[PDB]
DNA sequence: ACAGATTTTATGTTTAGATCTTTTATGCTTG
DNA sequence: CAAGCATAAAAGATCTAAACATAAAATCTGT
């Protein structure tokens, strides 16, 4: 009887053995072309134009920011490319020119990624703000350091002058990475302080289920509703499209795929030669992780490189290897024994394809 | 490097070397940019103070609170208990926010050290045990100014290490997230420190649904123990009515004659405040503000709110006011009928305080007396305590009698603030999906000089356009057949026409002789809408081994 | 049949059954008692068993001793012993 | 020697060793019993710790002046069985009788129950002056005869359990004694005969602050979980038969969030709609997660988001029947099929 | 340049996160 | 419909890597 109610869904609530197989077969390169082609000619001017009627609404943005409300963007299509705008054009330089000269920094956090680490977003806020060390007694016994320095600073900064020194941009907070208990809480515990703001995405419909009543709370958000329908090339970029994004969604390995592809032929050669050696650490130890004590050594690794010219020395070698690091391609740390160890945080299938795909055609 | 494929890079932007003196403000001149600054600056400056006026007023209240619920707590913790040291005595706060510093009073001869305990910190008994004794002895080191290892025994050579006796109290954080196995075990344990004659031990448990889950979960022996000496103490912002009350006075003062409360607008506080409780007083807040600041922001008559400024109206004020419902119903006219007071706010100031002092009655919401009075069913609500009857005569309130309160009023009748604080979020998402038509506008004066101003019209966004088919779909949907069913609505000789129309490109013609390059453009349209939706959540797909059925998640309304 | 025999209510027949429980008469659904060692011990210690978090009533047990020889043992004199049997 | 720094069972054999020795000075041959009372009640138990104090006496000296002998103190005979081969004499502890424990709290209980403030209170307060020591310890002796003969068969043969119900009844079964009561032993028992029937062990002497909104998501959430899914349909058109065996006694089975949504939109009145899900409804229910009233299926570390994580309602028949009575809605009416 | 301050090697101690394996709650399916 | 048959997902054994932690020897810093 009916398709939108309840009573709808209960009557709808009670076979072609077709594959895409015989579907026409897709090429990735002829995929990607014509599906830019679609983005940026299907419907642009009406875009630019919904753009431009929903741009004069910022002076309400910035007015609800500067009130101690952290705010939200919800609505279909990709919002990156608007709240990026937002942020960075309009935001910084009023609210620095308000304020008062240097612009207002702007940490800008991809959630669509699934390599985000919430160790590695506090160092940031930490390494810009730079608030105060705890103290041995506000440590606790074992306590979780990043919440308990979170709250400090907010002890802190209830006395502070309320002007905003940093926001903290949050594109598409209900990620895969991004939607986990222990990143909401620390950013619901840091978006009490006024002196951030905290300006949010989301996309998912169910995204509300993330947070409680003391999470909704501590965010304050003030919901806003954009809708522009964009294609949200980015977004996908992360993720498999030719397998529908259906197996392993939150790997990480198609973004390493997009980012490896044309990086360096020296960068690539020796990933490769780091990529091999970790399968061979793997078949002299069932898909498994690329875990620590599979890891190659920083020595073996400088070894093995100087044996075939890629990277003379540790200098080099760590230099360039610190923009792997920084994009979580790969992970330094140190043994029990204390030996330097790095290492492929991908499933040894996964590597696999990596080499056979794109690193095997040289 | 790509930077958008990068995680939490700051960015350090160039602000412009241009700049003036008063252009940095995030009010704008209302009235198609009509209003000169000084109005602007005189709004902003006002709306500084009256925020600053409440908040204050909310701060004192909240202060108030802690002050009154941690004076209450701290004398029930203590109370002269003649109680023989055979059992601990427990608090159940019920309904407690963990959000609070119980102070132990400092005694010449007893430590007093308030133990915390949270279920993100109590994995187990042993770090409840070991946690517990850090604490204690760190504590007990900073009051007194070797090393002990970290169990019960801390306490029973307690005495002799720092020759004072010792009163440990337990705060469990959130008592209903721990699970209540290592709980009922941690309280076992401390029933052995019982032996010592020298330590007094008393338990804290934030409750938050009721007792009722307590008596089930709790080992019926550790309940028998408990009741020895326990106290139900009911601490909650949303009993009482007493403090809601305080806040929503404070607001009426604050806004004063000066403003107004639309019938509506208290009616919606009304029922987003019944509908949430375990915290009432900071949504209020929030709702108040929220709906201050925008009724300063989008109405451009709030320059006016003080008399001094009733002179400063220009032409296109008057103009605009002249289409006042209430001016056709009924510069010096206006002040004649501003300048009077609205004797609302007193009246119900004074029959809350009438019946609050003498009138023994509490239990009451001012929130809902004044949405009543509003109405002007004030009867109906003065009726239900049975007990005002002699005293009806005296709190008779004359009928609302009042003109160009349009202008005056804090009200929602554009939707923004339901759609700004309490939005129907996936309702939202699913009627601007529906109707994508009022989404994006529709433009036909450029379509000249746009290269697609043919096929723009005719057809619907793909994203959209798939929905439609799978609102319009099954339960369990075939991929095969919704991607025939997508493509044959698809227009066929105007997608290659498109294809066609760019001549810069080269692979794109050369796929478009291809005799089935609309079939699969139509394809890969497909599975980009299709992974959009899984990333929305629309659809979900079963067994990626097989991967040929799909299910709908989300239904419209 | 029928002296008078008082049926015991829910919140007085929880008390018998943890006594029950405590005195090793049930086991839990699958429960494994004590570990091989320190570090299995250690191990199970840190997890948090998902029939800790069912409420009381619903959690499923198992049975030490069967009927048959719970017949077995209890005297035929006793005014339960019609009941020792399907 | 610093009792900290033994850390290993090897270090308390070398610490034991030099303790030892160094009392070498010692007359006669000397034993010393280390009483672990308690031992299978360690939180830290495991199959291989006790053998490790069963074969600890062979690493001491075998001549030294001073022996340490071990009697340890088990309470759960399974524990004591894992090691039934190692022939280590033991004493095994019956449980006691009716009557043992009758007499055993009589014993411990009477000196105390006589010598209670209220008692004397209550006597100087009613103008009682006759009495004997003897009368008083034949009145103590009634009370927890009466007490055990009344509630023996609800806690067994527990003295601890006992003793609570003693000391919990005394004050008001004190209360009630006048001046001709006390000398007569049935007439307390036939006017405080209120004490003796019903047992009173719980914290209400002798329900959840939810929202209106937070209550409907729990009703509907049990309603989820307690109701076939091929039945929902015919049972909610609001616009072979069903199973007698009674599923609301068997663990709740497992739905999904769109069902949840929507026959709590079902069973919803219409208020002024049918109160489309909104930002209070996942906020509410996210709030009844977090009290862990609607578990879900997966381990720590919960994405609410993935479509592979469902939901059961994780309170039992009471609350959720209680709270559908005090809403005001019936919940004996979509289960009256299953009665 | 001599004692303090920092580092380097070397563990112990809890929390957060992983995959394997076993069992059993789901569907598929005739009347 | 149930049984059979199949795959699937919950509950937990078993484990590792990381965060948090202390400590003794050798190095690096200022008077």
């Amino acid at each position: 009887s009916f398709l939108d109610t309840f009573e709808g869904y209960f009557d709808q609530r009670k076979k072609s053995r077709h594959t895409m197989s015989m579907a026409p077969d897709v090429t990735r390169e002829e995929f990607s072309l014509v599906s830019n082609f679609f983005n940026e000619n299907f419907q642009k001017r009406p875009r630019q134009k919904l753009f431009e009627i929903q741009k004069k609404m910022f002076p309400q943005y910035w007015f609800e920011l500067t009130q101690g409300f952290s705010l939200l963007f919800y609505g279909v299509g990709s919002k990156r490319n608007f709240l990026e705008e937002f942020a960075i054009d309009y935001l910084s330089p009023k609210i620095a020119y308000s304020q008062l000269v240097n612009s207002i920094p702007c940490l800008i956090l991809n959630g669509y990624n699934p390599s985000c680490n919430y160790r590695d977003v506090f160092k940031e806020i930490t390494d810009l703000l730079v608030p105060a060390e705890l103290t041995r007694s506000e440590t606790k016994y074992w306590g979780n350091h990043v919440i308990l320095q979170i709250q400090k600073m907010i002890d802190f900064y209830k006395n502070q002058p309320l002007d905003i020194k940093l926001i903290l941009v949050v594109h598409n907070l209900d990620g895969p990475s991004i939607r986990k208990n222990t990143f909401q809480t620390m950013l619901s515990f840091l978006s009490v302080i006024r002196q951030i703001a905290i300006v949010a995405s989301t996309d998912h419909i169910y995204a509300p289920l993330l947070w409680d009543n003391m999470k909704a709370q501590n965010y304050n958000f003030v919901f806003h509703d954009i809708s522009n329908f964009e294609p949200s090339t980015v977004e996908s970029t992360f993720q498999d499209v030719m397998k529908m994004g259906k197996s392993d969604t939150s790997s990480g390995a198609e973004g390493a795929k997009y980012v490896l592809q044309s990086l360096t032929v020296n960068s690539k050669k020796m990933y490769k030669l780091l990529i091999e050696t970790q399968m061979q650490n793997m078949g002299n130890l069932g898909p498994k992780r690329g875990t620590q004590r599979t890891g190659v050594e920083l020595k073996l690794f400088n070894h093995l490189c100087a044996a075939d010219f890629i990277a003379s020395n540790e200098i080099a070698l760590r230099s360039m290897l610190r923009e792997f690091i920084e994009h979580k391609m790969a992970n330094i740390t140190k043994n029990n024994s204390g030996m330097e160890i790095i290492w492929v945080p991908y499933t040894y299938a996964e590597l696999e394809k990596l080499l056979k795909t794109v690193l095997n055609t040289l | 490097f790509a930077d958008a494929q990068r995680s939490h890079y700051t960015v350090y932007p160039s602000l412009p070397q241009s700049n003036k003196n008063d252009k940095h403000i995030p009010f704008v001149k209302l009235l198609s940019g009509k209003e000169s600054e000084v109005n602007v600056e005189k709004r902003w400056e006002l709306y500084h103070q009256l925020h600053s006026h409440f908040h204050d007023q909310v701060d004192h209240i909240i202060d108030n609170i802690e002050a009154d619920l941690k004076a209450e707590i701290s004398d029930l913790l203590y109370s002269e208990t003649t109680q023989k040291r055979r059992c601990f005595n427990t608090i159940f706060l019920l309904g407690s926010d963990s959000t609070t510093k119980i102070e132990l009073k400092d005694e010449s001869s007893r430590y007093n050290v308030l133990i915390e305990l949270t279920p993100k910190e109590s994995p187990n008994v042993r770090m409840m045990l070991r946690r517990s004794m850090y604490k204690l002895y760190s504590a007990a080191d900073a009051e007194e100014h070797n090393d002990v290892s970290y169990d019960l025994s801390l306490v029973e050579n307690f005495k002799r290490l720092f020759g004072k006796d010792l009163a440990m109290v337990f705060n469990f954080k959130d008592v209903d997230s721990i699970n209540f196995n290592t709980l009922d075990n941690f309280i076992i344990l401390l029933k052995s420190a019982f032996k010592y004659d020298h330590v007094k031990i008393s338990l804290i448990f934030n409750i938050n649904t009721n007792l009722s889950n307590i008596e089930k979960n709790l080992r019926q022996s550790t309940i028998r123990l408990l009741k020895r000496n326990y106290h139900k103490l009911d601490v909650s912002s949303n009993k009482g009515f007493k403090y809601g009350n305080q806040i929503f006075q404070s607001f009426l003062d604050t806004v004063d004659g000066k403003l107004n409360l639309s019938d509506r607008f208290v009616e919606f506080i009304l029922s987003k405040m019944a509908n949430n409780t375990n915290h009432n007083l900071q949504l209020l807040t929030k709702m108040l503000d929220y709906s201050l600041m925008s009724y300063f922001f989008q109405n451009a008559f709030s320059v006016f709110i003080d008399p001094v400024n009733v002179d400063f109206l220009n032409d296109d004020y008057l103009k605009i006011l002249s289409r006042c419902p209430t001016f056709m119903f009924f510069e010096e006219f206006f002040v004649e009928f501003l300048v009077r007071e609205n004797p609302i706010n007193g009246h119900a100031k004074f029959v809350a305080r009438f019946l609050e002092e003498e009138l023994n009655i509490t239990n009451f919401n001012l929130i809902e007396l004044y949405h009543n009075l509003l109405i002007g069913k004030l009867d109906s609500y003065l009726d239900r305590w049975s007990a005002c009857k002699e005293y009806k005569d005296r709190l008779h309130f004359e009928p609302i009698d009042t003109i160009f309160q349009e202008l005056f009023t804090l009200d929602n009748r554009s939707g923004l603030l339901t759609q700004s604080i309490f939005p129907s979020y996936k309702s939202n998402i699913e009627d601007n999906l529906l109707s994508w038509e009022q989404v994006l506008p529709s433009l036909d004066k450029e379509n000249y000089d746009t290269l697609s101003g043919d096929l723009d019209k005719i057809m619907a966004p793909v994203l959209g356009q798939l929905f439609k088919l799978y609102r319009e779909a099954n339960m369990t949907i075939n991929i095969y057949d919704f991607y025939i069913a997508f493509r044959e609505t698809l227009p066929k000789e105007e997608i290659l026409n498109f294809i066609r129309k760019d001549p810069s490109n080269t692979k794109l013609l050369e796929l478009a002789e291809t005799p089935d390059a609309f079939d699969k453009v139509a394809l890969i349209l497909f599975m980009q809408a299709i992974f959009a939706f899984e990333n929305m959540g629309l659809i979900k797909f079963q067994s990626t081994k097989s991967y040929d059925l799909v299910e709908k998640c989300v239904w419209r309304g | 049949r029928i002296n008078t025999i008082k049926l015991w209510l829910k919140k007085d027949v929880k008390n018998v059954w943890e006594n029950l429980v405590q005195l090793d008469f049930f086991t839990e659904k699958s429960a494994v008692g004590l570990r091989d060692n320190a570090t299995a011990a250690f191990y199970a210690s840190n997890y948090q068993f998902q029939g800790t978090m069912i409420p009381f009533d619903l959690r499923s047990y198992q049975m030490q001793i069967i009927l048959q020889e719970l017949r077995r043992i209890i005297p035929k004199s006793n005014m339960y012993y019609s009941w020792t049997q399907l | 020697y610093d009792p900290l720094q033994v850390e290993e069972p090897f270090l308390l054999v070398k610490t034991l060793h030099n303790i030892f020795v160094q009392y070498e000075s010692l007359q006669e041959k000397t034993c010393l019993f280390l009483i672990l009372d308690g031992f299978d009640s360690l939180q830290d138990l495991d199959a291989a710790l006790f053998n490790k104090y069963i074969k600890l006496n062979e690493l001491l000296p075998k001549d030294s002046k001073i022996n340490i002998k071990f009697i340890y103190t088990m309470l759960e005979t399974s524990f004591l069985q894992r090691y039934s081969t190692h022939c280590i004499p033991t004493v095994m502890f019956p449980r006691y009788n009716v009557d043992e424990v009758s007499t055993i709290l009589v014993m411990s209980r009477c000196g105390e129950l006589m010598e209670d403030s209220c008692l004397r209170k209550r006597i100087i307060e009613e103008q009682i002056t006759d009495c004997t020591d003897d009368q008083f310890q034949n009145v103590a002796a009634n009370f927890i005869h009466l007490i055990v003969q009344a509630f023996h068969s609800y806690t067994g043969n527990d003295i601890f359990a006992l003793n609570d119900l003693i000391d919990f009844k005394w004050p008001k079964y004190v209360s009630r004694i006048t001046k001709e009561n006390i000398f007569e032993p049935l007439a307390l028992y036939k006017s405080a005969i209120k004490l003796f029937l019903s047992t009173d062990d719980n914290l209400s002497e002798n329900t959840y602050d939810l929202s209106i909104i937070s209550k409907y998501l729990l009703i509907a959430s049990y309603i989820c979980s307690y109701l076939e899914p091929r039945y929902d349909a015919s049972i909610f058109s609001r616009k072979r038969k069903k199973k007698e065996v009674n599923p609301r006694y068997l663990q709740p089975s497992l739905f999904a969030i769109e069902r949840l949504l929507a026959i709590f939109q079902a069973i919803f009145p219409i208020q002024g709609s049918l109160m489309k899900a909104n930002i209070e409804v996942f906020q509410n229910l996210s709030e009844l997660h977090t009290l862990k009233l609607i578990a879900t299926t997966m381990n720590k570390n919960i994405d609410y988001l993935s479509p592979k994580v469902r939901w059961k309602v994780n309170v039992p028949w009471e609350i959720i029947k209680e709270i559908s009575e005090s809403v005001h809605f019936n919940i004996s009416d979509y289960f009256s099929d299953i009665h």
